[PDB]
């Protein structure tokens, strides 16, 4: 009767194959930055998703490299 | 992604495909215990590391959890890990030749 | 706008609707996560004109009329109020209403070729006879009246409008 | 082919410290022992292309595995920590530390009495060969005394070393036969280096921060 | 507490910072205004002028009484007030005496080069060993070029020219492909990317460069352009921003130090830096334990991610028992496999003795039973059997394209033919065993033998690390014994469950009658029972 063990599934059959193009990318995760709280950290740690839905972004508002790697040096001291 | 991170060495699974004899007899293989197996699924836990010398058939070992397996043909000499969590599936004759050893050769 | 899409291109439309911005929101509006009004730019069109063409409309149906001319685009507002009366609830000629509308104000108005605000001022009557004539069951039972079209006109909109 | 494939020779001379511990010792200790270790190290790093391509205190983390060693990193441990060790003695003594590493010392151990107390009492009481380390804790943000096992060093925790001695006999047999706690009070009084392990605990303080901050009036 | 104290405590760990907070003038007069009372005249200055400062007239009166342009209000508004630190001063510690060293990781997984290009590259590896005094350095200043030996290097150049021209194509649609908005840390693309940037393969830890600060992140930190195609991060995290703001500026040339590369697919920020010419190392108290990662969806094993990352494992509940205080395994997984196939034929040759005339015109060597069995369908489970009782059941398909019957019709030939003359004896004959039961004794055995095995490894194994002083349990796993809390306890004392009040030794459900009731039904008597013992005790006083 369980049938949403999917994971079950043989790696050798095509139904295998064809569950990686069936199930589409999980959008379902909230999507963002996962920030974490300071002072929550001696109580239960929460944690706040950040997204585009609570940042936005104000458009108008209005050589370069290596160098090198520092060699060892004989005095030490 | 086009993975370039196997499973072979994401989990420090050892496998040396096609070794000589020489060193066969060097490590001790013939001098070791036997087991097998036909087509069944072995859940186990491992304890101390194993060098498996495989015989005669194939065996596809599935980590906890995962969905991608790491195959074995008949003339590799894997060594599992300690603390290893995984599913041996079996499909056709298998036989081995096992030493569990422990910290240090 | 569904036929407009299934013309140029459907799947393109359809993922362009789900962008999901992942980091920001970089309009400034798309973070109150609401619909999605596309106004189709007039180079999208393009494959659609022609010489004799005088006037286009995407008509999304009682909330967006898409207005397309050779010198001029736009928008128009609706409001799509038909759960004010859940038993009758019948949308089976809503666009009818509208064409109607839009034929009338260009029988009479001959000025809706060449302005912008008239053309609006106008597509705002065809907008409000659609909206009521969703509150009937059947087409031809409630179709609106002149009287009660220019009403709801009067009653939506405000002054500055009309 | 081979990385890391250099004996790293002492800043001081084979024999800068020939009134504690003889020019000859230290050539065995550095030049057998040590070398030896380098070029085994070079021999697996040859074999294995992925953990070439790693820095030092990389390569030991990495090595480690979390209990299971892979079987390259005791050698490069030990490369390491011989490195650490010449370079943690100095020529001349250490007598007393400075500025900052004496109050740290002072604000963490008490005092420097109890110090040295407890760092004779670890190198004493361990058992085997292996090495005793003065280390920094990241997350506690003090200075402890940690004792290891052969090979192993405190980069496997994420801990700042500043000042560490080999208690593998290799490095004591021959001036001092069994006598360690001369061996040690030797290095505790007229070998340790005070200087290096300050500028060490410099070399930290951009990675943890020994302080308080500056909090407004508002 | 005391108000400073507090204001330490919140400081340490919450993040507290007073901020600027820049106010429309409506507000600044409700905050200058609500201080005295209500409906009461404003006597103080500050609410006065707030008061007047509501006309727009007026501030533009004012901001021309003390001469400032329309554009220097505007600016003098968002104004640091406080204490500002005092600028920060560049102290060299000596000279500066580098090398072009190319990266030890050069050759990325999966491109093949010559061995011996390679060889000669990685020979600069070993002359970084030696030391240089640094004092001495200026008296062997050469001013005369074209002298310098750079082939190694030179080569390692000639090698990266061509994997970039090689797999520039590839980089971008890979990052096109999994990056979908552009964020400081991701690869450079469309009309950000020009020809002639360094690649990620260039850099390596410990190299020095120079760049300019292009972002300020108040959670994440920094971003410094190095001149290539992935920004570079400087951890600095949310209360720091409070007094490194004031030395730290977008657009301000920097000199930085790589200390870490990392992945960018897994990795958000694959280049962390540290600062050299801006040095700010005693104004960061927050730091990152981990670096940030990508929780894709491809990922769904969290243990692969966990190793890929390299953070601590997932933790478990941590079991009372021990690894060796255990009995061992005498179960084999092929002993079902073997014990079904071994009951089919022992059935299906019962049958075929039974019928003798199904059997009949037959080979017994082999027997075509069905033709339309599948590997797929092998495994039917009905819930419907309901024969005795309401219960699932399972069904097993059995293939006799593996039975070997060829030996056991022989067997059954022979033990049939003495069994039939035993019990003409006046004899009753038990079979000891048979042939697969030995089969499956053996594979029972070999199993135990592993088990044996694996135990006897143990028991040195256990010895040797605690000796010198290695984890005997994966650490990260088994740390909390019971910090994961608030389970419900079936055990009466934790209070999750009851406990008797007034006597109250009641239980809810828990009826012992349903069981009562089918054990009454068999044997309702309470009679003493006289024999007890367990089967194998019963099997043992047979067998003797
Ligand atoms: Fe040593």
């Amino acid at each position: 009767d369980n049938g949403s063990d999917c994971t079950n599934i043989n790696p050798f059959s095509s139904i295998y194959s064809y569950s990686k193009a069936k199930i589409q990318q999980s959008i379902n995760q909230p999507q963002g930055t996962i920030h974490t709280l300071l002072n929550r950290n001696k109580e239960c740690q929460s944690l706040i998703i950040l997204s585009a839905a609570n940042c936005s972004r104000m458009g108008p508002f209005k050589s370069l490299g290596p160098l090198g790697t520092s060699l060892p040096i004989e005095n030490f001291y | 992604m086009r993975t370039e991170k196997p499973l072979e060495e994401l989990y420090n699974v050892r496998v040396e495909r096609n070794v000589t004899k020489d060193r066969l007899m060097e490590l001790g293989v013939p001098r070791w215990s036997m087991w097998k197996t036909g087509k069944c699924k072995l859940p186990w836990d491992w304890h101390v590391d194993q060098l498996v010398y495989i015989e005669e058939g194939e065996v596809r070992v599935v980590p906890e959890g995962s969905q991608r397996f790491m195959q074995f043909v008949a003339g590799d000499l894997v060594r599992y890990p300690k603390w290893f969590e995984a599913d041996l599936y079996f499909n056709d004759f298998y036989q081995e030749r096992y030493s569990f050893r422990a910290y240090g050769d | 706008r569904q036929e407009l899409e299934f013309l140029l291109d459907e799947e393109h439309y359809e993922r362009k609707r789900n962008y999901r911005p992942q980091y920001f929101a970089e309009n400034f509006e798309q973070t109150k996560q609401r619909r999605d009004y596309y106004h189709y730019t007039p180079a999208e069109i393009a494959p659609l004109w022609h010489d004799g063409l005088k006037l286009l409309f995407v008509t999304d149906g009682t909330l967006r009329l898409h207005y397309y001319s050779p010198s001029f685009d736009g928008v128009v507002v609706g409001t799509e109020d038909v759960l004010i009366t859940p038993f009758t609830c019948d949308r089976t000629g809503s666009g009818d209403a509208v064409v109607a509308g839009i034929m009338r104000k260009l029988t009479t108005q001959p000025e809706m070729y060449h302005d912008q605000d008239v053309l609006e001022r106008q597509l705002r009557f065809a907008i409000a006879a659609g909206i009521i004539s969703q509150w009937t069951i059947g087409a031809v039972r409630g179709f609106p009246t002149e009287s009660a079209t220019q009403n709801l006109k009067e009653q939506v909109y405000v002054p500055s409008m009309w | 082919v081979f990385a890391y494939y250099g004996l790293k020779t002492p800043p001081y001379k084979l024999d800068a410290l020939e009134p504690y511990m003889s020019q000859k010792m230290l050539e065995v200790h550095w030049g057998e022992h040590h070398r030896s270790y380098v070029e085994a190290l070079n021999k697996q790093l040859e074999k294995n292309d992925i953990l070439y391509g790693c820095t030092m205190e990389e390569l030991i983390k990495v090595t480690y595995n979390n209990g299971n060693p892979l079987p390259e990193f005791s050698d490069a441990a030990q490369v390491w920590n011989h490195d650490f060790f010449w370079e943690s003695m100095q020529p001349g003594g250490g007598d007393m530390p400075k500025l900052g590493l004496l109050q740290q010392i002072e604000k963490d151990f008490g005092s420097f009495t109890n110090f040295r107390e407890k760092f004779t009492e670890a190198a004493l009481a361990l058992f085997g060969s292996g090495w005793i380390w003065l280390v920094l804790k990241r997350e506690e943000k003090r200075l402890a005394i940690v004792k290891t096992s052969n090979a192993v060093n405190p980069l496997v925790w994420n801990d700042i070393p500043l000042i560490g001695l080999d208690l593998w006999e290799h490095a004591y047999y021959l001036d001092y036969k069994n006598d360690k706690a001369k061996y040690v009070n030797v290095f505790m009084n007229h070998l340790v280096s005070w200087d290096a392990a300050l500028g060490r605990m410099a070399r930290a303080q951009a990675f943890v921060n020994l302080g308080e901050p500056k909090i407004p009036v508002a | 507490e005391s108000e400073e104290e507090a204001r330490r405590k919140n400081w340490v760990d919450r993040g507290w910072a007073p901020w600027e907070e820049i106010l429309s003038p409506e507000a600044n007069f409700a905050r200058k205004s609500l201080n005295e009372g209500e409906e009461v005249a404003l006597q103080s200055p500050e609410a006065i002028e707030a008061f007047k400062m509501l006309s727009p007239n007026y501030r533009k009166k004012k901001i021309s009484d003390m001469g400032i342009t329309e554009d220097e209000y505007y600016a003098k508004q968002f104004e640091i007030k406080g204490e500002i630190p005092e600028p920060l001063s560049t102290m060299w510690a000596g000279p500066l005496v580098v090398r072009h060293v190319p990266p030890r990781d050069w050759p990325p997984r999966g491109w093949e080069v010559d061995k011996k290009e390679l060889e000669f590259i990685r020979e600069t590896h070993k002359l970084q060993s030696v030391r240089v005094d640094y004092d001495k350095v200026e008296e062997m200043v050469k001013m005369e070029t074209d002298d310098m030996g750079l082939d190694r290097y030179k080569m390692f150049l000639k090698q990266y020219n061509e994997w970039v021209a090689a797999n520039k194509d590839r980089l971008e649609k890979e990052s096109y492909k999994y990056d979908q908005d552009y964020y400081p840390g991701r690869r450079k693309r469309g009309k950000d990317y020009q020809d002639g940037m360094y690649e990620l393969p260039f850099y390596y830890p410990g190299q020095i460069c120079a760049g300019k600060v292009t972002a300020i992140h108040l959670y994440q930190g920094a971003f410094v352009d190095i001149g290539g195609v992935h920004d570079g991060w400087v951890p600095i995290k949310r209360n720091d921003w409070y007094w490194i703001r004031h030395h730290i500026k977008v657009g301000m040339h920097v000199i930085v130090e790589i200390l870490a590369k990392r992945d960018p697919y897994r990795f958000r920020f694959p280049i962390e830096m540290r600062f050299i010419d801006p040095n700010i190392d005693h104004l960061i108290f927050n730091r990152f334990d981990f670096a940030p990662i990508f929780h894709r969806d491809e990922d769904t094993n969290l243990d692969e991610l966990r190793r890929d990352c390299g953070r601590q494992p997932l933790p478990r509940k941590d079991p009372g028992v021990k690894v060796e205080e255990e009995p061992l395994l005498s179960n084999h997984p092929y002993v079902d496999k073997l014990w079904q196939i071994h009951n089919a034929e022992q059935m299906i040759l019962d049958d075929m003795e039974a019928n003798p005339v199904k059997y009949k015109g037959k080979n017994l060597t082999e027997l075509t039973d069905d033709e339309d069995f599948d590997e797929e369908n092998r495994i039917e489970y009905s819930k419907a059997y309901y024969k005795k009782a309401l219960l699932p059941k399972m069904i097993t398909k059995v293939s006799v394209k593996e039975l070997d019957l060829e030996a056991a019709f022989a067997e059954r030939q022979h033990h049939n033919k003495l069994r039939m003359e035993a019990q003409e004896r006046g004899e009753v004959y038990k079979i000891p065993k048979l042939r697969r039961n030995i089969e499956m004794d053996e594979y029972d055995f070999i199993h135990w033998r592993r088990s044996l095995e694996e135990r006897e490894a143990m028991l040195r194994d256990i010895s040797c690390r605690r000796a010198l002083g290695l984890p005997l349990e994966e650490p990260g796993r088994y740390v909390d014994p019971s910090a994961f809390g608030k389970d419900q306890y079936d055990p009466d004392s934790p209070l999750y469950r009851y406990d008797y009040w007034g006597e109250p030794k009641n239980s809810e459900k828990s009826k012992q009658e349903r069981m009562t009731d089918v054990h009454n039904k068999s044997i309702v008597g309470k009679g003493t029972v006289w024999y007890e013992m367990a089967y194998e005790d019963a099997v043992k006083e047979r067998m003797q």
